[PDB]
RNA sequence: GGAGCCUCGGUUGGCCUCGGAUAGCCGGUCCCCCGGGGGUCCGGUGCGGAGAGCCCUUCGUCCCGGGAAACGGGGCGGCCGGAAAGGGGGCCGCCCUCUCGCCCGUCACGCACCGCACGUUCGUGGGGAACCUGGCGCUAAACCAUUCGUAGACGACC
């Protein structure tokens, strides 16, 4: 069973070409393989964009299958895609990866005592919930 | 261009290798595949072919040309002796075959059987056996025979015994006995591996393994000839008397 | 022709020579699709030399421009009237399809005409490119499209990039 | 081209209550329950409505060989609703000129011996699929009933013994001999 | 520094190509589950495939002739011998890093195997397509262990079964840890939020 | 106290397809798979260290058995992160597929 | 169970494992039903209980303070689990060993070899001779010759 459907209005994020990570509206679909796309708020020219490179997500916002790009960038701020979009776990762990991809050598040794230390305190941890299990056990 | 008048081919390729036998006791190279259904019980024997001789019994096949008749039919002699049983080997199953596991020898081994382990007995200082003939007067030794013995009822899936021929009962001029592994066909692994360990250095007469009027198959090793031609060998014509080169 | 990435619409107009018998010959427009305008005015020549007894010697171009379209923003329906020619005897046929530029649309046929009848570029003769409205196309597979409130998912995503984690641990997910 | 839907929805009655596990289907009531596999065919199978009272299939851009499978579905899932509740009986006739064609069951009604036929002296032995019943009918002399709540085992094991008894190098035009198939109905109707 | 390919769901070619010029590159490959390998194209076209193999044979002797080797491990070990220099040294130097096996072995079972989804049925192949699984192929031509090696893999899928279970209540104890401990790390996870490591 | 060269393998010599030109490797740099990340080493300078039979002088060292042929990335190769080296002296044939440092000192960050 | 000499080389942190699906999955709660399964519910799913990952991380030492540890860190015996091509894996006590080990900070020093390459490991590596030193052990067989003839051109074989 499906959950996400190509439809009029329905907001994809896009994964390959030169606009790769930003929002884009789907306004049209032109044949099978290929659909009229337009991000207003986003900085995407409405385009002719494949469907290949876009990932459809979980966001509808009505408008008629043909409106220009101002009733579609009203309909885009009526829902509020752009604040809405960053709460989402998808998009927090998209802007994770480049973080630690911008990850300066003395961030990565910062990191690197950071999770030393820290995986101290949890392993010591679940050693003193085994041994709480054992003598639970009998 | 085609043979003139068909012929079939003289003599099979089944049996091509046409060479020496590089044994010279017959060997087994399949047994019977088991069940546990049955009582456990040993599938081969071990005899040595003393003649030839009639007979004479009155057929009673139905609806036969013979049918309460009497006919004289030719039978051979086959002198077989009680086998020892000296010990078992168990053969894990693997995706590459059946691997051999565990042997495990008895504790006191005739002579007979270890004339096999020599090619000069009158040399040697017939010392096999000896240092593992001390591992059943030992706990710790015995505290490891039964862990070969567990561990063979976990692992093994088909269980052999090593059995030998007595040759001082024989009339023959060697001494030197002829070792062999029977499979032993019957029930699950646990009740097979015991049924022969307590059967370890007893005999086992023949008529344990087989009985009348039944039917069974005979391993050897085919009477020898040496060198011969492809007329005695495969059975071709001869070449008509005017040969040049030989016929 | 070779029908060499994507198309363009020329608009080449040309006439015959002036001699002392006609002194200003009458002007002939044709719309040519082809990938540069070089091209374009050969082929341009090609046709001309079939309907007119004219030939690049005794003519000249007098306009060789590129015309754009007009709604490049608009999902359109085009219909394409063509002339190509089989191993055995020419035909004429309709086709329709479905893009943003009739120059698009264009180059949508000649790569369709190929696949289908596995017709090369330079026997085939486009003759008309009618931009039709959604109600008056033929071909289903393009009227399927017409629909307020279309809507499909995509079930069996064909994963790419799968060179870039060459040996990965993990079974690739073709559900999204 | 590519179809971009086709489907077809299947009301189901109320005594009976199908519930589905991804691409296999399980259909239970009043005769029992069939369990039928569909991991072959590529489509997607909803159980749409509260109360469930009806099944609907999907195929998302098919060409025309895929979309023949659509249907197939629809009328498997149909014959497992009529096999839950009113069961399959086919009832066969032992067609013979001169020879008799005596038959008896063993095994509870699951297997059929066939002899005399052709006053050979064969006996013919055939082995009935699991979960169908053979039974010779009362009331009437040469009848071999059938029943069973799969459709595909009721009408393969009556082709079992419908090819079982066969005229070898015979003109089978003059020796019309055998057990053929008479009737396919149910073993209740409403 | 030893690749460790799981053989289930690749397609034969597919595999046998990137698994050769790993060989090439000086990597040490070693194909697992080659049973599990399938093949594009129906069952019976690929059994006719094979069968005409086995009738190629050196017609004055067969002992000299083409090897038909009916395991599974074989039968992929030979196709990765097609795609090398095998008459080279540096071939067969190549062939020597390659170690194919049916089922999984023991020095192989308890260690993570890798997937190639560019070789993988999955990906490669539309769903419609036929397939044929390299295992029943060589059972139907020649192969006599596909019984035992059946039950032998069953065995150590139980084995890692009790592992598996045992190591997600490990770490079930571990995601319980945090919210016991939450009060005294939670200066070091901002600092691997500040990076991106845990948001 | 650690490892501070890139991990390289000597893949082939360029070449046609029955013509090679040994005075040219072709190296394939481990992590790197595409033209446009090659780019960071070029100009770099690569390494073969081998060992052999006799003992031989080292820079800042007493004799050991380990011997190195000099070279340096010159160029991007193909298409998929494979990149061109020259050596001052041909490598060995024994060396395909072997591993052959990459360092970073030619830096340019 | 100690030091050296030849020789063959490659390497330059580890991942110790569900099964599998792909028009579907993954993890939990179990309120539910039978001897682990089923069902339910709740969470995730461009997999973040993510290989786009995880683990470990080493400049060293000397003092002192803070946080973390106290059950911890390090040592000799038994104990079992392991067979497809089987680990120095885990469990008990042991006399001794430390709040030393990790994270923040103080103090001081460690050829600062004066810009420069094969550095940094796996390495008690494989193989080979010659010495160390003790403890524990171990006292064979094959072949020839001879014989046999179930074998045989000669070897072989019994």
């Amino acid at each position: 069973v499906f959950r996400r459907f190509v439809e009029v209005g329905r907001v994809a994020y896009v994964s390959f070409g030169p606009h790769a990570g930003k929002l884009v509206a789907i306004v049209d679909v032109i044949d099978q393989n290929r659909a009229l796309v337009d991000g207003p708020c986003t900085r995407v020219r409405r385009q002719a964009m494949p469907f290949k490179c876009m990932q459809l997500t979980d966001f509808i916002l009505k408008f008629p299958h043909s409106a220009r790009q101002k009733y579609v960038r009203k309909a885009w701020e009526k829902a509020d895609i752009n604040t809405k979009w960053a709460a989402t776990r998808w998009a927090k762990k998209i802007e994770a990866r480049e973080r630690k991809a911008k990850m300066t050598d003395f961030d990565r040794y910062k990191v690197m005592k950071a999770k030393k230390m820290r995986n101290r305190i949890i392993k010591n941890e679940v050693k003193k919930l085994q041994r709480a299990a054992l003598l639970k056990a009998s | 261009s085609h043979r003139k008048f068909s012929a079939p081919r003289h003599g099979s390729l089944g049996f091509l290798p046409r060479k020496r036998s590089s044994r010279h006791r017959g060997k087994v190279k399949s047994f019977p595949k088991d069940d546990p259904s049955k009582p456990v019980h040993l599938t081969a024997f071990l005899g040595y072919k003393a003649g030839m001789t009639h007979i004479v019994r009155e057929v009673d096949r139905p609806g036969s040309k013979v049918n309460k008749k009497e006919v004289v039919e030719a039978v051979t002699i086959v002198e077989t002796p009680p086998m020892v049983v000296v010990g078992i080997v168990g053969y894990v199953e693997t995706p590459r075959g059946l691997r051999t596991f565990k042997t495990v020898f008895a504790e006191h081994i005739s002579d007979e059987c270890k004339r096999r382990f020599y090619k000069n007995w009158h040399k040697s200082k017939k010392k096999a056996f000896t240092k593992y003939c001390k591992k059943w007067q030992d706990d710790a030794g015995k505290r490891q025979l039964d862990k070969d013995f567990s561990s063979m009822k976990k692992y093994c899936q088909v269980i052999r015994v090593l059995a030998h021929t007595q040759m001082r009962l024989l009339p023959l001029r060697q001494k030197k006995a002829h070792l062999m592994e029977i499979q032993v066909n019957g029930g699950t692994v646990a009740e097979k591996l015991d049924w022969a360990r307590e059967r370890l250095e007893q005999q086992v007469p023949v008529s344990q393994v087989f009985g009348q009027d039944e039917m069974i198959d005979v391993i050897g090793v085919t009477k020898g000839k040496g060198y011969k031609g492809v007329t005695s060998r495969w059975h071709t014509k001869k070449l008509p008397r005017k040969t040049h080169r030989g016929l | 022709m070779k029908a060499s990435g994507t198309l363009r619409e020329y608009k080449v107009v040309g006439r015959c020579l002036p001699t002392p018998k006609c002194r200003t010959p009458p002007l002939y427009r044709m719309r040519i699709f082809a990938p540069n305008h070089v091209v374009a005015k050969s082929r341009f020549w090609y046709f001309v030399s079939q309907l007119k007894k004219m030939k690049k010697s005794s003519g000249e171009i007098v306009y060789c421009g590129q015309v754009f379209e007009k709604s490049p923003l608009r999902v359109k329906n085009f219909g394409i009237w063509l002339r190509y020619d089989s191993r055995s005897g020419t035909h004429n046929m309709y086709r329709e399809y479905r893009d943003l530029t009739t120059a698009g649309a264009v180059t949508q046929c000649y790569r369709d005409m190929g696949a289908r009848h596995r017709a090369r570029a330079h026997s085939i003769q486009i003759m008309k490119v009618e931009e039709i409205a959604a109600s008056k196309c033929r071909r289903p597979a393009v009227k399927q499209f017409h629909d307020s409130k279309i809507k499909f998912p995509l079930p069996h995503r064909v994963l790419r990039r799968q060179h870039k984690p060459r040996f990965t641990t993990k079974r690739p997910n073709t559900f999204f | 081209m590519k179809t971009i839907l086709s489907n077809q929805t299947v009301d189901i009655p109320e005594n009976v209550d199908i519930s589905l596990k991804g691409r296999t289907v399980i259909v239970k009531g009043p005769r029992g329950t069939l369990r039928r596999d569909f991991n072959h065919i590529n489509v997607e199978l909803s159980l749409l409505g509260k109360k469930k009272k009806r099944l609907r299939v999907d195929k998302w851009w098919g060409n025309r060989k895929e979309l023949a499978t659509v249907r197939t579905i629809c009328s498997h899932v149909q014959n497992m609703i009529k096999g839950v509740t009113l069961g399959f009986r086919y009832k066969m006739r032992s067609v013979y000129a001169h020879f008799p064609i005596n038959v008896v069951i063993q095994e509870n009604g699951s297997l059929v011996e066939i002899r005399n036929f052709l006053g050979e002296k064969y006996i013919r032995r055939v082995r009935m699929r699991p979960g169908v019943a053979c039974s010779v009918s009362q009331a009437q002399k040469d009848e071999l009933v059938l029943e069973g709540n799969d459709i595909e085992l009721v009408s393969n094991s009556a082709a079992l013994i419908q090819q079982a008894t066969t005229v070898k190098n015979k003109d089978i035009r003059k020796f019309l001999d055998g057990i053929y198939v008479s009737e396919k109905g149910t073993v209740q109707q409403a | 520094q030893v690749l460790v390919l799981d053989g289930r769901g690749h397609l034969l070619g597919r595999l046998a190509a990137i698994v050769a010029k790993q060989v090439l590159l000086g990597r040490k490959v070693v194909v697992v589950r080659c049973e599990g390998i399938n093949i594009s194209g129906n069952f019976y076209r690929n059994k006719l495939k094979y069968l005409a193999f086995l009738r190629k044979r050196m017609n004055t002797n067969p002992s000299r002739g083409p090897y038909h080797f009916r395991a599974p491990s074989r039968i992929f070990w030979r196709t990765v011998r097609g795609m090398l220099p095998h008459k080279t040294k540096r071939g067969q130097a190549a062939l020597d890093r390659l170690k194919v096996f049916d089922g999984i072995p023991p020095p192989y079972d308890k260690k993570k195997r890798m997937v190639v989804p560019a070789a993988l049925k999955v990906v490669r192949l539309k769903p419609t397509r036929k397939f044929a699984y390299l295992g029943r192929l060589a059972h139907e031509v020649g192969w006599k262990y596909q019984a035992v090696t059946a039950t032998l893999e069953e065995k150590r899928k139980e084995k890692a079964k009790i592992h598996y279970r045992k190591k997600k209540q490990l770490m079930r104890l571990r995601k319980q840890a945090e919210k016991n401990v939450e009060k005294k790390i939670s200066k070091f996870t901002d600092v691997l939020k500040t990076h991106g490591l845990l948001v | 106290s650690g490892r501070l060269w890139c991990k390289a393998i000597f893949a082939g010599y360029k070449r046609g397809l029955r013509n090679q030109r040994e005075h040219t490797a072709l190296l394939k740099i481990e992590g790197v798979y595409a033209r446009d990340e090659t780019e960071f080493y070029l100009g770099k300078r690569c390494a073969y260290v081998y060992k052999a039979k006799n003992n031989t002088v080292t820079p800042g060292g007493k004799p050991n058995k380990t011997r190195v042929i000099w070279g340096k990335v010159t160029r991007a190769h193909g298409n998929s992160g494979m990149v061109r080296a020259k050596f001052r002296s041909n490598l060995p044939a024994k060396a395909i597929g072997h591993r052959i440092r990459v360092m970073l000192y030619p830096s340019r960050i």
